[PDB]
């Protein structure tokens, strides 16, 4: 398996589209 | 801009819950000013820049997080932006002096391999330690379930800090293990370098 990094978008609950 | 605290995770049989503290606009503005007058609570802050968000874990009076999230950035603070106290790039580790209201964990000294990972959603999941900086997730979950958790803590059964979560070790979008920065790297950093 590979290393995956886990940053998310800005803010407390980031908006995904 | 500055890293901004946008909420927190408060730890209790280890349990956790999360609370929002900032909205997106205030997160942006506070990032530009470096000035955060909000009350801080809990062991784990949800932190964010204008572009990305992640966790920071307070161990012994320092708020630590991952370099790949925070880079060289200041932490927004009541008296203005807080300069990083420790900046360890090869170890992917940065720390700021803990905001005063923040609650510090103390490092694990018991050596248990039975760990818990506290995620960005405040779920507490079982990890078995396999070495200095890896543990397998005893119940594999989609990598999506771990998105946003960079910098969150690994804890031992006694609720002491073992490390901070760095990256998932995945096959086909299923996280089977985590890679973490050991608490020993924090003490080596505070020596040190
Ligand atoms: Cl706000
Ligand atoms: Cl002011
Ligand atoms: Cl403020
Ligand atoms: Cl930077
Ligand atoms: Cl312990
Ligand atoms: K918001
Ligand atoms: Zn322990």
């Amino acid at each position: 398996g590979r290393l995956v990094y886990l940053l998310d978008g800005p803010g407390y609950d980031p908006i995904h589209c | 801009g500055s890293v901004v605290i946008v909420g927190r995770i408060i730890l209790s049989p280890i349990t956790a819950y999360s609370q929002q503290t900032r909205g997106l606009l205030g997160c942006i503005i506070t990032s530009l000013t470096g000035r955060d007058r909000n009350q801080v609570e809990g062991e784990v802050q949800v932190v964010s820049t204008a572009t990305q968000s992640f966790l920071a874990t307070c161990v012994n009076g320092v708020c630590w997080t991952v370099y790949h999230g925070a880079g060289s950035k200041t932490l927004a603070g009541p008296k203005g932006p807080i300069t990083q106290m420790y900046t360890n790039v090869d170890q992917d580790l940065v720390g700021w002096q803990a905001p005063p209201g923040a609650r510090s964990l103390t490092p694990c000294t018991c050596g248990s391999s039975d760990l818990y990972l506290v995620t960005r959603h405040a779920d507490v999941i079982p990890v078995r330690r396999r070495g200095d900086s890896r543990g397998s997730l005893l119940s594999p979950r989609p990598v999506s379930y771990l998105k946003g958790s960079s910098g969150g803590p690994l804890l031992c059964p006694s609720g002491h800090a073992v490390g901070i979560f760095r990256a998932a070790v995945c096959t086909r979008g299923v996280a089977k293990a985590v890679d973490f920065v050991p608490v020993e790297s924090m003490e080596t950093t505070m020596r040190g370098s």
